[PDB]
RNA sequence: AAACUUUCAACAACGGAUCUCUUGGUUCUCGCAUCGAUGAAGAACGCAGCGAAUUGCGAUAUGUAUUGUGAAUUGCAGAUUUUCGUGAAUCAUCAAAUCUUUGAACGCACAUUGCGCCCUCUGGUAUUCCAGGGGGCAUGCCUGUUUGAGCGUCAUU
């Protein structure tokens, strides 16, 4: 589950998770804080644990 | 555009100069309106034109100092003391007296010379205005003439 | 009722969020703002509106461009840079 | 006052003053430098900096002197080592002191600290 | 951190990999920023990113300036912004020249300087 | 609303967020008077747009 | 409204004029810009006057006619006559007023005489090289005054 | 004529300015036309007009217009004055031909309420002058 | 007689006068002439380690570059050794840039983050579909441009 940039399409996130993390997205959905601030829930494909990636990444 | 500048008949303005040039000489005038001049050898005080070179404020208080001032001049140095005003917010700050006035004819440095002593005004004769001559409207400034000036006061 | 009780009755908006000043107060059954009237091409701004003039002009807001041209004239609207001493 | 490119205005001063920048501000914050050092550089004055060297003159704190931490520019001061209130808790805060009257003893040296005294006028290093 | 000086001398390729080890070091960071209350070595590494960009403009802005330099027309962010007036108004060739005439009179009859 | 548009969801966003106290250490800036936030903006007392 | 046997005043503020007043606060300070000006013309100028030479001209009226007065400039008949182009009159700071026309010859000879010290007075800087200058007289009125 | 617009010939107003027929915008038709075609093409400058026809409906005004940003003028010095930018518009501000007939703008004895400019002279001679000294 | 009411004191409240101050005004003078389709003024939303406002700036976001200055910043935290240096700084300066969404506002719209079309490139079997990156497409007028239209009209096969 990210935060993402404004301007940014469902495309530009599925393309960009594929990009940084050499994941295949299953599906990304995203929505609009109250806040201000647009938050992808991207899903990952069944070969691809979050789990791993998540303390790959950084954020346990 | 109320009316702030007054006119005043430039014949007026003549004669209450030259009556102010009158309260220069005769000290009970001058002794009312301020002025130590009580060590003073008499009035209408002219100095030589040897004054007029005098380049540096040093020789120029150094005279006084000979002449018959320093009375007057300790006199404008003790004096100042803050405005008892708002004026002291309106670049009013500080007070202070007038010492003397040293005319003269010529410049050769004495308006330089004197500028920063803190009480001497020096004029020039062909000027020689009331405004320097009778502060407060109080006739009889103490006048340090030289001898070129009060020699053009003739003419 | 025509005070607290037709009062009730006001839950709609003549007006909204102007494009061009972001007053509310941009009329919808008309398409224009009343402030500034957008969307025709001048400021809706009058003479007799002393006050809403100071609201708006030049220097109410940020001048992104304009804080900085004082200085170009200044300068004598320089190019290129400066090197060393 | 003589020419017209300056003001006797204190209103305009005071504000230039507590509005100035850093820039300026670290000249107005000159220190004396001491009957010693003056006669060896032939320099009052130095805007006073990190390194500190400095005997206090006027104020409870006087006599006492110390190196610094910091210059506060921003509240024009120079906080000074040693020099502390210590507040009832046990902690010690440092003291702010006003560099006209500290006075500077043994210069911090670098090129530019140099080249300044060699730009205003100062013999040796 | 890093100085434009060094910048300036690396290669085009060598920038866009120096701005994406940039970039993941910055991913990284906001990544330990919500885990920790202060994290100022955000801002720094934030300039470089920034410093590398503009590094990189301004070789691509002078190198277009250098194909351009010569020609007539170059692009309307390569010509002097200056002050629409002035960049209209004429130019001190244009206004200065002066019509045939009035070339001639001023040559018979130029003021000549004259004393008393 | 909830069937809202973007512009007014956009604005609402801004006054979500600027709607929190003034943060405890700009009280101990120098030179500071500001002891607490004024323009603050209970969803009832006051409304926006 | 009106009053004791006291004089019919017409006064003219009807009309707004608290907005049109000008009060000349500045005088004695324009007064400054001028002589700064004016000097600075001096120097911009350098060895010339401020002023070109201007002609004698017998004012108009009635009441004016017995005095005499300085005109615009000098006539194609009054600078042809001393030897000279008008042309070349502008190049040597001599007034030249074409409009003007003469008909009376103790007039001319004013002039004509004007402009002879005029062209004697002053000095020419060579064109090509050399300008030997002997400062500068900032006026010609001063040097050339209309005595009646 | 021009008529006063006034919803209804309900000028409101002292019987003086009840006028809204016989009423005639002080500004000619030459004036008017060089006005209306300096909007349309404002690039151009409008530089004078001349009258070519007429009939029961129109006038007809032939244009002369110039176009500063193009070279041949800017650059012919002939023609070069008219690209400074105090010829922005002559039309409008009456420094046309038409528009200085129309200001009043003649020398002389039959033309002093407007001369250096109506507005002017009047702002002039309808102002309170005072000194320092009075 | 107390309580109470009233008057008056000292001390204490309430309250913010008075005084004193003053980075604000104010008028007066002097100097200059410099906004914008190269996107102005204005707006919107953003951007700080810890900001709500202000101040600054625009996804290079309380800045980048350049130059100067020469060690800060400072509420805390924090660096970094760059402290005999192509270098500290909420410094000055400022000529290189970036300059989200808008706005005269310009692809067409605009209570919509709507709807296109074109060129180019990269993905997906792809000239056409989708998606991503870039660059475009306003109106008037002007000068030319090429392409045309009218038995308006001339001269020829």
């Amino acid at each position: 589950v990210f935060k993402v940039s404004l301007k940014a399409n469902k495309y530009q996130i599925k393309k960009a998770v594929k990009e940084l993390y050499e994941v295949d997205v299953l599906s990304v959905n995203t929505l609009v804080r109250p806040n201000g601030t647009k938050k992808a829930y991207v899903r990952l494909t069944a070969d691809f644990d979050a789990l791993d990636i998540a303390n790959r990444i950084g954020y346990i | 555009w109320r009316k702030w500048n007054v006119k005043v008949n430039q014949n007026e303005k003549r004669y209450a100069t030259a009556s102010a040039i009158a309260a220069s000489a005769v000290p009970s005038l001058v002794l009312a309106r301020g002025h130590r001049v009580e060590k003073v050898p008499s009035i209408p005080l002219v100095v030589s034109d040897d004054l007029q070179s005098i380049q540096k404020t040093k020789e120029a208080v150094a005279a006084l100092k000979a002449v018959g001032a320093h009375s007057d001049v300790i006199k404008v140095v003790k004096s100042k003391k803050l405005r008892a005003g708002k004026g002291k917010y309106r670049n009013r700050r500080f007070t202070q007296r007038r010492g003397p006035l040293v005319v003269y004819s010529e410049d050769n440095g004495v308006v330089k010379a004197f500028r920063n002593v803190p009480g001497v005004e020096t004029a020039n004769v062909a000027s020689l205005g009331l405004l320097q001559l009778a502060p407060g409207a109080h006739l009889g400034r103490f006048v340090i003439w030289t001898q070129s000036a009060f020699s053009k006061l003739d003419q | 009722g025509k005070g607290t009780p037709s009062f009730g009755k006001r839950h709609n908006k003549s007006h909204t969020l102007c494009k061009r000043c972001g007053r509310s107060s941009y009329h919808i059954q008309k398409h224009t703002c009343s402030s500034c009237g957008y969307p025709a091409a001048k400021m809706r701004s009058h003479n007799w509106a002393a006050k809403a003039k100071r609201r708006r002009t030049t220097g109410t807001g940020r001048m992104r461009y304009l804080k900085h041209v004082s200085r170009r004239f200044k300068n004598g609207f320089q190019s290129g840079e400066a090197k060393a001493q | 006052k003589q020419s017209l490119d300056v003001s006797s205005d204190r209103r305009k001063a005071r504000k230039a003053y507590f509005t100035a920048p850093s820039s300026e501000r670290r000249v107005l914050l000159s220190a004396p430098l001491s009957k010693e050092l003056r006669e060896q550089y032939n320099i009052k004055a130095l805007p006073i900096r990190k390194e500190d060297e400095v005997l206090v003159v006027r104020g409870s704190k006087k006599g006492q002197e110390g190196k610094v931490s910091s210059v506060y520019r921003l509240k024009f001061a120079v906080q000074v080592d040693k020099l502390t209130k210590e507040k009832s808790n046990g902690a010690s805060v440092p003291t702010n002191i006003h560099p006209s009257k500290v006075v500077i003893t043994k210069l911090h040296l670098d090129k530019d600290r140099k080249a300044l005294i060699q730009r205003k006028g100062g013999k040796l290093e | 951190g890093i100085k434009a000086y060094e910048l300036r001398t690396k290669s085009k390729d060598q920038l866009e990999q120096q701005l994406v080890e940039l970039k993941k070091e910055l991913a990284e960071l906001k990544v330990q920023k919500l885990s920790r209350p202060s994290l100022p070595k955000i801002n720094t590494v934030r300039k470089n990113i920034a410093r590398v960009l503009t590094v990189i403009s301004q070789n691509q802005r002078q190198a277009v300036r250098e194909l351009y330099k010569g020609k007539k027309y170059q692009p309307k962010d390569l010509r002097a912004k200056k002050t629409r007036a002035l960049r209209r108004a004429l130019t001190k060739f244009e206004a200065s020249q002066v019509t045939e005439k009035q070339r001639k009179k001023q040559i018979a009859f130029p003021q000549r300087k004259y004393a008393i | 609303a909830a069937q809202k548009s973007f512009r007014i969801k956009q604005k609402m966003a801004k006054a979500k967020k600027q709607n929190r106290p003034l943060p405890q250490w700009i009280r101990l800036r120098t030179n500071n008077t500001i002891r607490y936030n004024a323009k603050r903006r209970n969803w009832r007392r006051t409304k926006m747009n | 409204a009106i009053s004791k046997n006291l004089p019919i005043l017409k006064n003219h503020f009807r009309k707004h004029w608290q907005e049109r007043v000008k009060v000349h606060f500045d005088q004695a300070g324009k007064k400054v810009s001028r002589r700064h000006a004016r000097a600075s013309k001096a120097a911009k100028i350098a060895p010339r006057p401020l002023d070109l030479l201007r002609p004698v001209v017998r004012a108009p009226t009635v009441k004016y006619n017995r005095k005499v007065r300085a005109g615009r400039g000098f006539t194609l008949a009054e600078i042809k006559a001393a030897g000279l182009t008008p042309a070349y009159a502008r190049t040597i700071g001599i007034a030249v007023d074409h409009r003007r026309q003469n008909r009376n010859q103790e007039i001319l000879d004013l002039n004509i005489q004007r402009l002879k010290e005029y062209q004697s007075k002053i000095i020419v800087f060579p064109r090509k090289g050399k300008a030997p200058e002997a400062e500068q007289t900032l006026s010609a009125a001063a040097s050339f005054p209309i005595v009646q | 004529n021009r008529k006063r617009p006034v919803s209804k010939g309900a000028t409101y107003g002292k019987p003086t300015n009840q006028g809204v027929n016989q009423l005639k915008y002080q500004r000619s038709l030459r004036a008017t036309a060089e006005e209306r075609v300096g909007r349309r093409a404002a690039n151009l400058r409008v530089l004078n007009s001349y009258w070519i026809n007429q009939d029961s409906t129109y006038k007809y005004f032939e244009v002369i217009l110039v176009d500063p940003s193009h070279k041949a003028i800017r650059r012919d010095a002939k023609y070069n004055w008219i690209c400074n930018p105090v010829h922005k518009h002559r039309e409008a501000r009456g420094l046309t031909a038409t528009g200085k007939k129309s200001r009043g703008i003649n020398k002389g004895h039959k033309f002093h309420n407007t001369q250096a400019g109506r507005r002017k002279t009047w702002k002039r001679q309808n102002t309170l002058s005072l000194w320092r000294y009075r």
